């Protein structure tokens, strides 16, 4: 009945380790974002 | 202010090659300029030669450059430190031979 | 006047908006990296 | 026998949690240095 | 010649090198966190 038990702590906190995932990926689109504009200026002025 | 030892595990900050941590300071030290247009370790062993009346190389090290870093044990979600001294021929001594360790399995 | 001023603007105006494109930068690095931390804190609450 | 390897795992995966959160520590930090004496530069 | 240009070879290269280090600010942040992307998704691969 412990099989019943862990898998069911393993699996759910496994979408979380997921839905930490799409937010920890969501971490690199960031400064991807932000720079790329300000990158613009750099031979213009 | 007293020396708490567990903040050396709790402020977020470690070590850096910092080669590239000083060209991101002289080129920003830069502008700040076009607008503008015996040490002391040798004094601590008398502090202890002193004030115990001997050499103690437990001690020695104690002076020298400490890294005090906390981890985790797999096994019962426990907590532990890792220790590395300056002069420790140990890993993470800063006189130690350079192959030593690779973490290339942990990213492969 | 206008030989010496006139030009003074390109690197004026582009001396007074970098102080706004880079904290713009700051809380949106910071409205989106504690996020991160914060769905680990959901972890502990399961494990 | 699954069960203590079962266990085992679930007590590396938690763990691992502050294993990664204590490296996730810098996602905070590694940010401030690289903006903020930059600006008044600009200024 | 030297004193109307000159106050301006000041101001030319103090805004094109506050704009070059933020072409670097991407790239050393974001390959330390890279290392993040992989243990977080390593703790699942533990399960």
């Amino acid at each position: 009945e412990r099989a019943a038990v862990l898998q069911a702590q393993r699996t759910a906190a496994a979408a979380a380790l997921e839905n930490a995932a799409l937010q920890a990926a969501e971490l690199p689109v960031d400064i991807e974002r932000r720079i790329r504009p300000i990158e613009q200026q750099v031979h213009h002025i | 202010p007293p020396i708490s030892p567990e903040e050396q595990l709790t402020a977020p900050g470690g070590d850096t090659a910092t080669a590239e941590d000083v060209s991101i300071t002289q080129e920003n030290e830069e502008i700040l300029a076009l607008v503008q247009r015996r040490s002391l370790v040798e004094w601590l062993d008398r502090g202890w030669e002193a004030l115990a009346g001997g050499d103690r190389p437990d001690w020695l090290w104690s002076r020298r450059s400490i890294s005090v870093v906390l981890r985790h044990h797999y096994g019962t979600k426990q907590r532990f430190v890792v220790v590395s001294y300056e002069n420790s021929v140990a890993w993470g001594g800063r006189r130690a031979r350079p192959p030593r360790l690779s973490s290339e399995l942990a990213t492969a | 006047r206008s030989t010496g001023r006139s030009a003074l603007a390109v690197l004026i105006r582009a001396c007074r908006r970098i102080q706004q494109q880079l904290q713009r930068t700051r809380r949106a690095l910071f409205q989106r990296s504690n996020a991160v931390l914060t769905s680990l804190h959901h972890v502990r609450m399961l494990l």
